[PDB]
């Protein structure tokens, strides 16, 4: 007898599976995606964007800024020692 | 000890408690939520 009409009806496979949710996510995310992100920090300029760039970038974490930062406070109180003495 | 007996106890202490209130607000509204951006961003990346 005469075949039923379901095989030629589709209209809820688009909620029917899980990658639909991911699809509607990644059509927004990827379509308006940039090839590369914006920045790993770069502001501190006054001849100190260089200080941050050399020391406090993702390029390295090394003891050089620590030494520098320590020395600033040492220079304050060391001069003040002779202001107190 | 002169470092425990100035006459400036309340003066110092005023500037001290001011630093605490400043930092509390500073963390709470600014710096803690920028770490929470890392958390939430990771969970969105987890979803994708």
């Amino acid at each position: 007898v005469s075949t039923l009409i379901p095989p030629k009806v589709v209209s809820s496979k688009n909620i029917g599976s899980a990658p639909n949710a991911k699809r509607i996510a990644n059509v927004v995310h990827f379509y308006k995606s940039l090839p590369q992100g914006p920045a790993p920090a770069i502001k501190a300029n006054t001849r100190l964007a260089r200080y941050k760039a050399k020391y406090f970038d993702g390029d390295n974490a090394s003891g050089k800024p620590l030494w520098h930062f320590a020395l600033g406070i040492i220079a304050f109180g060391y001069s003040m020692e002779y202001y107190f003495h | 000890m002169p470092q425990l007996v100035p006459f400036y106890f309340m003066n110092q202490l005023t500037y001290g408690f001011l630093l605490m209130i400043t930092l509390l607000i500073l963390f709470s509204q600014f710096f803690l939520p920028m770490i929470l951006r890392l958390y939430v961003s990771r969970l969105f990346i987890s979803k994708l």
